[PDB]
RNA sequence: AAGAAACAUAACGAGUACCACAAAAGGUAUUCAUUCAUAUUGACAAU
RNA sequence: UGUCGGCUCUUCCUAUCCAUUUCAAGCAGAAUUGAAAAAAGGUAUGAUUGUUCACCAUUUAAUAGGGAACGUGAGCUGGGUUUAGACCGUCGUGAGACAGGUUAGUUUUACCCUACCGUUUCGGUAGAUUUUCAAAGUAUUUAGAUAGUAGCACAACUCAGUA
């Protein structure tokens, strides 16, 4: 579902990462279980950056949404990334929307800003954001 | 769009040969032995198959 | 087994010269010069005359003569003899072999260089990209009509080996070849005379 | 240690018993022998 | 001759899981199946269990199978097993038995030779005499028998919703 590339963004979430959902499709927070086209190391714990489509489970939610795994897409993290035109920047929360394989979001709205990253990837996740930065 | 008659060249260079059950090399139509020495030169040979529509 | 005496002669006609040194024949003939090398340890290659009809007369012709030796060497006598025949033919009469282009629904598109040393296969099943293919010297690829080339040459083995090498870049891969009858084939080997 | 004849050898094939390994099976590969038929005024292959 | 497993690390085998090159199909395409060359490169993350094993949830191009004193304890750990305390069940008159279960139980020494990794010291290679030459010493510039070897893989666009 994905358009296009994405450069070298420093993954910042682990497995098992705690991360807001900025969705409203009654998912409170969501762990990180693994990140589909990681490709694997010894020892190594999966990895996401912004914009990555991980898998994930929700434990804390409506029943609908509780003790199940989704598909969601990371729209902003805490840990620092470098554009490639020398911009130094991070946000202030972990946070990912719920989207299925074909990338259409399942919700309808979006708190808070969107990497530049994630929107581009995938255009309906952009349609929904509010601001872009 | 393809001629009758270019189907008859096509199909010499491609079809009609024969098949060794062991070799698995393509042979010639009137071949009699496998011609590959990994298959010991085997002397069981098969028609290649036809496509059938 | 082993034959005592193995024995073969090529005629040469009028317009054809040969000569031999250490089994170097070189022939020249109306057409132009070729010239080949048998390195074979065990054979004799000779000009002389000989009866060669049942009532006819005398006639020049190339011995290649094999003594004592098995069946294994025995074998290239006649051999070498159609390798020399092959030549007196291209220095005569020349060898063409006309190849025909077959495809299915992609039209394909030969460029021939303005020499005819070179040719170039595009749009071969849709592909992107351009063969080239090469021709071995004394060779001459044409443009005969629609969907046709044809090769000429002197050497027989120069001369095939240019078209199976045409034919050999235009492969189909990774489909059933019973379906996709594309390529360029030999439609028939003849001479130019 | 020189000479003689062969079936081998285009292969890590062969090479001093006990000994330190190899089988069934297949080959229009090769050498020799037996049996049968066609062998000419003309068999086979090709034209 | 320190007796399970795991962790760390190197190398080897191919009876190949992936990537490369090929042939076959009851191969239209896609996806697959059988086979050949090829062992230079890769072959994961976790819940339960001391487990090898197993069985699940994912991710991946693939998540192949094995050896090296069932590789590897003066490399670690001590979870299991396998002393001495204690409990239960069955057996025994009893002391006590149980590849039955449970809980607590000290893991010593390299400074020796070699191997390996790095690092110094001393010694040193034979037939040329055009003094514009030949040889010995010191220093620089080079030389390269030999040994090792490194780049892989995936994805996106276009080809194309085309064959």
């Amino acid at each position: 579902g994905r358009q296009g590339n994405k450069f070298r963004v420093t993954c910042g979430l682990n497995n098992a990462s705690t991360v807001n959902c900025a969705d409203n499709t009654g998912a409170k927070t969501l762990t990180i279980i693994s990140v589909k086209g990681f490709h694997g190391r010894l020892n190594r714990l999966p990895r996401a950056g912004c914009g990555d489509m991980v898998v994930a489970t929700c434990k804390k939610g409506k029943p609908e949404y509780r003790k199940k795994m989704h598909t969601a897409v990371i729209i902003r993290q805490r840990r620092t990334w470098r554009r490639k035109d020398g911009v130094t920047l991070y946000f202030e929360d972990n946070a990912a929307v719920i989207v299925n394989m074909k990338g259409e979001m399942k919700g309808s709205a979006i708190t808070g800003p969107v990497s530049k990253e994630s929107a581009d990837l995938w255009p309906k996740i952009s349609s929904n954001a509010p601001t872009i930065v | 769009g393809i001629e009758p008659a270019l189907e008859a060249i096509a199909r010499k260079y491609n079809c009609d040969k024969m098949i060794c059950r062991r070799c698995y090399a393509r042979l010639p139509l009137r071949a009699t032995t496998c011609r590959k020495k990994k298959c010991g030169h085997s002397g069981d040979l098969r028609p290649k198959k036809k496509i059938q529509s | 087994p082993r034959l005592l005496k193995k024995t073969e002669h090529v005629v040469i006609p009028e317009g054809v010269n040969i000569e031999i040194n250490r089994k170097n024949i070189k022939v020249t003939g109306p057409r132009g010069s070729l010239t080949r090398e048998f390195q074979h340890p065990k054979v004799d290659i000779y000009a002389s005359k000989l009866v060669v009809k049942k009532e006819g007369p005398k006639e020049n012709v190339v011995v290649i003569d094999m003594w004592y030796g098995n069946r294994r060497d025995s074998a290239v006598v006649r051999t070498i003899a159609s390798h020399i025949k092959n030549m007196i033919t291209g220095v005569t009469k020349g060898y063409q072999y006309k190849m025909r282009v077959v495809y299915a629904h992609f039209p394909v598109t030969l460029v021939i260089a303005d020499d005819g040393k070179s040719i170039q296969v595009q749009n071969f099943l849709g592909e992107k990209r351009t063969r080239h293919i090469e021709m071995y010297d004394g060779v001459v690829v044409k443009k005969l009509g629609k969907d046709e080339i044809c090769l000429e040459g002197n050497d027989v083995e120069k001369v095939s080996q240019s078209a199976a090498n045409i034919h050999a870049a235009n492969l189909v891969r990774n489909k059933d070849i019973r379906q996709f009858l594309d390529g360029v084939y030999v439609s028939e080997k003849c001479l130019i005379e």
